[PDB]
């Protein structure tokens, strides 16, 4: 039977720097590296001396 | 200058790994990077170190200088 089964089984320079610049801009600069969205309004709503700058 | 010091190092590592062939199964997977993977994704995947580690090649030496340049750029900009 095993024999039968066996029988059946047998049967260049500036391109690099340009691409480096593109990659650096794509995956290194816009990666969530600044927090100002609270201080800006905090110092914008102050009427230091009328209508506030943010109200304007 | 960064590209000047990175391209030559990549070519040097390619030459070294071709000199030390050591025929195995995974070397073709590690060498598809040169023939396949056009320069677009090539640079995209060889420039990645923001987390603890990535598949960065042996030039860990240029990562420090690029990080220094980025820190200089951000102190030049308005980011503290």
């Amino acid at each position: 039977x095993x024999x039968x089964x066996x029988x059946x089984x047998x049967x260049p320079r500036h391109r690099a720097v340009n691409l480096f610049l593109q990659g650096y801009e794509k995956s290194w600069i816009e990666t969530e590296e600044h927090y100002f969205e609270d201080k800006l309004i905090e110092d914008l709503a102050k009427p230091g001396a009328r209508v506030d700058p943010l109200h304007q | 200058d960064f590209v000047a010091k990175l391209q030559d190092n990549q070519r040097f590592r390619y030459n070294e790994v071709m000199q030390a062939l050591n025929m195995s199964a995974a070397l073709t997977a590690r060498k598809t990077r040169e023939f396949r993977s056009p320069p677009q994704e090539q640079i995209n995947m060889l420039l990645n170190f923001k987390d603890d580690k990535s598949e960065c090649p042996c030039p860990e030496e240029i990562r420090d200088q690029l990080l220094d340049f980025h820190e200089d750029l951000m102190t030049h900009c308005g980011i503290e």
